[PDB]
């Protein structure tokens, strides 16, 4: 729908009269309405075929093995290997912890 | 100074990025700019990286009108941030290195060097760039990249461009029909025979194919003014 970026502030039609984003919160925000914009303005292209920062690049690392996880144990629920569940919601614990 | 001094006067590389969790500085408060550029002089304004040099902040609420012109006109800031309050330049005492504060977005890494060597700009920069971001939570997001307040400078966040002399190709009428060709190739031409080149787009690409391909066409630029002057 039509929300506004509970940082920024900013709604979705401030961004197209001024045309410069609000926060980082507004690329989330907007994300459906953004790809258009992008793909014009970079020949069709969308998606960062870049350069990954170090330090928060390894957690945005463990961010994707949590999250792979999380749908290994909803497999695993819907189907009934519980013994199994029990190692993914420890397994994810584990590395939750480790961002802590 | 610099190789093809002759033909390239210098090579650029410009890498904008901000702050994850402060406002960009489109809606950022004052307070948020001043935290910035504190957060710069304290962590970065005596601090030498090795090869580089020593980085020394100059914050624009301290420097003195002609100064300002001085670093506008040596191009280490943008005319916008001689008016900026929390605006800031910290630079390296070669004064080839420096990180704009408080422009369009929080930080912009520059590396200007004087001849053809967008490599090792592009290598410097990166260098300036994991430094800040090992004390500096960068704004970025693995699907879209570096988040920058126009959409323009999304991805990489580079901007790199070549500085270009060129008399004979513009007296061979050579000009008019190599600025069509490169628009086509993804870079973009501006302007009595000086040429600034630069990347089209900022999104999709490596940082290592936009500097490769900027650089491919500026060596074949390079080759054919050589050619035009020996005529
Ligand atoms: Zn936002």
């Amino acid at each position: 729908q039509i929300s506004a970026c509970p940082k920024c502030g900013m709604t979705f039609q401030q961004f197209r009269k001024i045309g410069r984003f609000g926060c980082s919160e507004c690329y989330k925000t907007f994300h459906s309405n953004i790809t258009p914009i992008l793909r014009k303005v970079h020949s069709g292209n969308t998606v960062h075929a870049g350069k990954i920062p170090k330090r928060i690049g390894g957690n945005l690392h463990v961010r994707r093995q949590i999250d792979m996880l999380k749908k290994e144990l909803e497999s695993l629920i819907h189907q009934e290997e519980f013994e199994n569940a029990a190692h993914v919601r420890d397994q994810i614990r584990l590395l939750e912890q480790s961002l802590k | 100074k610099g190789p093809e001094s002759d033909i390239v006067l210098s090579s650029r590389i410009r890498l904008a990025r901000n702050f994850e969790h402060i406002r960009f500085p489109t809606r950022y408060s004052n307070e948020e700019a001043s935290s910035i550029i504190q957060q710069f002089e304290d962590q970065f304004s005596e601090q030498e990286i090795p090869g580089i040099g020593k980085f020394v902040l100059i914050r624009m609420n301290d420097a003195q009108p002609l100064e300002k012109r001085v670093l506008v006109e040596k191009h280490l800031i943008s005319p916008n941030l001689t008016e900026s309050p929390f605006g800031g330049c910290l630079l390296s005492e070669n004064e080839e290195v420096s990180v704009m504060l408080n422009e369009e977005d929080h930080i912009r890494i520059q590396c200007l060097f004087p001849g053809f060597q967008l490599l090792e700009a592009m290598k410097a920069a990166n260098q300036v760039d994991d430094w800040i971001e090992e004390k500096v939570d960068y704004a970025f997001n693995e699907q879209r990249g570096y988040l920058t307040s126009c959409p323009t400078n999304v991805g990489t966040g580079l901007r790199a461009s070549v500085m270009m002399h060129l008399p004979a190709l513009v007296l061979t009428r050579q000009i008019n029909r190599i600025i069509p060709a490169i628009n086509q190739l993804g870079l973009v031409v501006r302007g009595g025979n000086i040429f600034q080149i630069s990347n089209q787009i900022t999104l999709g690409k490596s940082e290592q194919d936009i500097v490769e391909d900027l650089n491919s066409v500026a060596a074949q630029l390079i080759e054919q003014e050589r050619s035009a002057r020996e005529a």
